[PDB]
């Protein structure tokens, strides 16, 4: 309830989120997840579930322009090593954040972790949800449209999910929604 | 009265809900606030501003 109640912050001329600009509505609800996240970590709850309710208002915080848009968060939560639900909100967060900001070292954080995690259930999800929300579609012209992630992603399919049958389904459907059923249009 | 007369007397006695849910409210944040600057000091910390 307190990270719905978040609009979009009044920024003026690209101002760096700082002390100055933080609006005073959200400097109580930052206030309130901090306190909250740091219990956390100290009385932990049922399925960590206010560190997953934490993270995504975080995101939901970094999604308008109050906190700054840094994924080092994220990334630290979802090293293996944080409740699968931890670890999947917070690869949830980084997905989206590799969608807004256009990241290239997010994604490939992403497709490395997709490759090598010891977690299957969560190579799988990864997938799912860069299904759910890709980084870009077949309409859009974006940065990441290289010959070098089309052969990343053919390689995947091809080799690399080879033992899974679950997540080279998975790899097809994120060719599918990236570039198509076609030949993949940004390439010679 | 003064020359034999005593009464014991007692301390006002603040049996009222709404300033008993602001006290137990108030000192539950301000408690809880002082362990969270306390282990955030102690350790490792993040930070959402530069070197905040």
């Amino acid at each position: 309830a307190l990270a719905n109640s978040v609009t979009p912050a009044v920024s003026v001329n690209n101002e760096v989120r700082t002390l100055d600009n933080l609006n005073p509505d959200v400097r109580l609800i930052l206030e309130e997840i901090t306190r909250f996240l740091n219990m956390e970590k100290l009385l932990p709850s049922y399925r960590h579930t206010i560190t997953v309710s934490c993270l995504r208002a975080i995101r939901v915080l970094q999604k308008n322009g109050h906190v700054p848009s840094d994924p080092a968060l994220f990334k630290s939560y979802a090293e293996y090593g944080h409740f699968v639900d931890i670890r999947i909100a917070a690869l949830e967060a980084v997905v989206d954040y590799t969608k807004v900001d256009r990241s290239y070292e997010e994604l490939q954080w992403l497709l490395n972790m997709i490759q090598n995690d010891p977690v299957p259930y969560v190579r799988h999800k990864i997938l799912n949800m860069l299904t759910k929300n890709p980084p870009f579609t077949k309409n859009m012209e974006s940065p990441l449209c290289n010959e070098a992630l089309v052969d990343q992603l053919w390689k995947l399919m091809n080799s690399g999910t080879s033992h899974d049958w679950r997540l080279r389904c998975g790899a097809v459907d994120l060719y599918f929604t990236l570039f198509g059923l076609s030949r993949p249009s940004c390439l010679p | 009265p003064h020359t034999y007369i005593k009464t014991p007397t007692y301390r006002e006695p603040v049996s009222d809900y709404q300033v008993l849910r602001e006290k137990a409210a108030s000192q539950r944040r301000d408690v809880e606030r002082a362990l969270t600057r306390f282990m955030a000091k102690t350790g490792e910390t993040q930070s959402l501003f530069k070197d905040d």
